[PDB]
């Protein structure tokens, strides 16, 4: 239910921590890639309590190592899958994508807009690191995504974080075979 | 890029958002607690019309007080002569603008006529006067602090 | 501030002192021995219409050659496609203008009918053409050394 | 000079050329590879009128698709509200424009009546629409590498 | 048959246009992938008219996301499989790499090669997209290759000097999976 | 890199390629326009012998004025003693020339005669004379836009 | 036919490289002026291959004197007595005008000026050196002179050298006293 | 221009007036108080052969101690191999020098026998050693003031 956010500068020092904060809390490991050049990446998640025992464990045995660490507290649990993965969707329906600046503001934008609407969180990716260009994708009923944008839209501009919202009623399927899949 | 450069390039997406009725897109160029003061200016005078306090007041004045654009009709804000100064991190904006409508004709079924070869349509002035715009400055660029619409033309309601 | 800003600033404040006819603020803007040459130029000519010297001609050329606003009338001579080129301590400025005459319905005592919504006014477009400008530096910023006006339409007097 | 300026002295000397008809102005303002893509866009729409490619493709769309000025007749292209956007060794361009006809009243034999003393003859607006330019950059300036025109008014040919 | 790129600085608006690109016009898409700082890369293939005037409608719907837009007319109907695609259904005998600087010399050098003789292009890589040194892969005879590869230099050559060029007349069996690759 | 080094690594590439007998290496350090022009210089005079002009007459001239080598057979052309000007944009550069024709021992039956040292062949110079380049900037370094090469002996066609 | 140009750094060397051309090949000595300051512009004319020669001496001969050279071959061989002097012209007519950056450019757009209509090309200007500005002068009927500024314009605008074109159908008394004189 | 080039062309200067026997041209290149010291080492040490010292005595030097080449002779001295020290205003050059004899063979009759190809001539080595150049900063350039030559072969004159 919530989510704790490592970046390291040493790819060797990030699978110790990923190990370390494995074993001292109950957390799954949503996130363990290699952010270029020579940095590591670790996002976390589970109970409150559990990320920032975590993060703490982390923080400490990081050292010299630790570049930026975030906790993002009470996200919806449909939130997690969309990071680790894709969420399936089956029906074509429409598209809406909301790009912001950082991982933090866009998965707080997820957050509020799962929460708000009955979309579908397909994914939530990440090109860089904790603060490069981060974008969202739901798919649902042309209502739906149209109110999950606008809400998204809100928890990004808000921040002042927030590149460009799109919605995509009935997308072609050179599109739709790339924003969901 | 260049200050003024941008401050007009604000100035410039309001009449795209004007014209094209965005109420999300005008309300983005305003700060948060931005106020429009819409004043009547026939003679002279300073006689208010409609002040609008904040983002939400400013959008709800776009959905409303603003005729929706239907059919085939469009309009043109003819932003003219502007004047800016910049002191720092603030800047005053003064224009000119003109609202133009715009009526499309309907196009025969069967098609134009082959003697008519122009464009096809009525185009008409409605609305005159001066737009005054305060900015201050904003880690993206330059934002809408306060603005005073200035109408020439006696507005009715 | 930016060269070009400043030089624009001088013609959107001669298009402000133009429409409210105030002859102290347009000769400000000129040189003391600035010369101002209104040609007429219907069919690519170049035949003379009235030729001033010195800001004492342009002040009284403001309360003459122009008539002066009465009732509800205003005009806004939109200024268009701006042309800048600089060169070193002096500058020449070329721009299209159009006067629009703006003339304020009457208000009813009773109030507006019902039924009105929109700007109750007339709008027309009166004169056209286009203005050149050569402007000299100053140490306060730019001013008009001289100005010449094509008017593509035949000025009667 | 700065580069803003130079893109909007491109913008305003296609002015120039669009009222004087002039062919030989207006391609040298593009690269000659170029593309004009006029678009129709009544209604939000984009569908296709005609598209150019080339220099040589542009001049002859200027002697065609534009009627030539007679008699005493001129144009304004009045180009407003412009919204650039500079990204290195290019940039883009967005403007709106409405094109005035000029028609010049006959002067009489005898001259002028005594009453009349106002510019005599007819400004009447005819198309209106957006004009968006990529530029790219040049060892003399800017040129323009890329062009479409939305109208906005039914074009019949 | 021509070849439209499109670059994008938001991936939301990217996929915006890709969409709205491809119900303007009877066109293919060909390559549509992200490029760090977070730009995207849109190239579309058909006709001349329908590229333009997608073009035409992905350039005044990118606002200020627009970096680079450019049209290469007049191009062998065979480079569009390359791009996106393989033509490794043919016989083997691969001989030949051309690399250039720029993806829009590499395409106007590949169209060359095809006219010089009947070596078949393999495939286009690329890496930058319009700034990266994307390369051409050629399968052919050791007579018909070196006209084909000397043509290529001088399409790149007529504005910047190719980063290199090859001859390769016998693929070992390592270097010629690479190649296919 | 400095601009002295890539002038003499043009030179290099030159007789590196002038022995390796390739074409289209020798034509890519030249100017589509350069022009080279083979005098006699026996006794100090200048009479023409070969006037090449253009890739074309240089890629041609290396196809029938140089042989390729035979089996077991190579040559050197030894440049030395280089005088270079530069003067911003272009560059002059004169060196001195000579070839030397290489020719190897074939190896008999398995090996050479026991107790035999050293290097078994032929190297005899044959032409000598002096190089005269002239070389234009290009946006990757330097090109051969002019050459004169003169030879101190007679040559026979 | 063809013509030579040799901008030497210093006026004694161009003075003995004057000499040396002269007395190596069958040209003739169109221009030989001092352009300011200390440096000199050698100008021949005759043959292609003639030139080619003499340019070939001088080049060597100059040693470090040399500033750039530049052969323009093939020209039709009226352009040559319009750069050493006057073309005297006897009627009024039209005047054109082709005002060009580089020398090269100016007798490349005199060339097919007069090769492409009958107007009298009068002279071909330079007030500095080969990369100064210069001005062609032609004279004749207003359909002739029209069409050769048309033409020159292009040769020179092709290499994006053209400075300005002009036609002045009957010039001023006081203006063609000086163009063509 | 960078210092090594140009100490590399006063090198190159050496050469082709020791090859043109020009001893105005020589002792140009060295100043008026140089001295150059020419010795023997076939196995080793320093038998000085001549030590010419005054820059007229390096032209009286190029009269007596090299003899003219004649009808259809030169010579080109090969010096290749240099090192180069400046360390402040005084730098050193280090070289090695090889001289080839260059005959060239008279044209018989009305040409050479049919078939014959390349060069005509006799084209020997004669002398080799190392050249020692100790090159002061003339106000412009670089001249010589001491230079030690190095004969790996007795010379007999």
């Amino acid at each position: 239910q919530a989510i704790g956010i490592l970046e390291l500068s040493s790819i060797a020092k990030g699978m110790e921590l990923g190990d370390a904060m494995l074993k001292a809390a109950n957390v799954d490991l949503l996130v363990s890639k290699t952010i270029s050049p020579g940095k590591f990446l670790l996002m976390l998640g589970g109970d409150l309590d559990d990320i920032i025992l975590a993060v703490a464990v982390g923080m400490e045995r990081a050292g010299d190592s630790l570049l930026d660490s975030e906790v993002i507290p009470d996200i919806h649990p449909s939130v997690l899958p969309a990071i680790s993965g894709l969420n399936s969707v089956d029906k074509r329906q429409a598209v809406g994508i909301v790009e912001t600046w950082s991982v933090a503001a866009c998965i707080k934008a997820a957050d509020r807009a799962v929460k708000g609407s009955n979309v579908t969180l397909v994914r939530v990716h990440m090109a860089f690191g904790i603060g490069g260009k981060c974008y969202m994708v739901v798919a649902g009923d042309v209502s739906d995504v149209n109110n999950a944008v606008t809400v998204a839209s809100e928890s990004a501009g808000e921040k002042g974080l927030l590149v460009y919202r799109s919605v995509i009623p009935r997308p072609h399927e050179a599109m739709w075979r790339q924003m969901v899949e | 890029m260049a200050d003024e450069t941008i401050i007009l390039n604000v100035l410039g997406q309001y009449t795209r958002a004007h014209d094209r009725r965005d109420p999300d897109a005008m309300a983005a160029l305003f700060a948060p607690d931005a106020s429009i003061v819409v004043l009547d200016a026939v003679g002279g005078a300073s006689k208010p019309i409609s002040v609008l306090h904040g983002r939400d007041a400013i959008r709800v004045a776009v959905r409303q007080m603003m005729a929706p654009h239907g059919y085939r009709a469009w309009s043109q804000n003819v932003v003219n002569a502007p004047v800016i100064h910049i002191h720092g991190d603030t800047a005053r904006l003064d224009a000119q603008f003109m609202v133009f409508s715009i009526l499309a004709a309907e196009v025969p079924d069967g098609g134009w006529p082959t003697g008519t070869f122009g464009a096809q349509g009525r185009i008409v002035p409605i609305e005159a006067g001066t737009y005054t715009l305060f900015l201050r400055t904003v880690p993206d660029g330059w934002v809408i602090a306060h603005m005073v619409i200035k109408h020439r033309l006696p507005m009715a309601f």
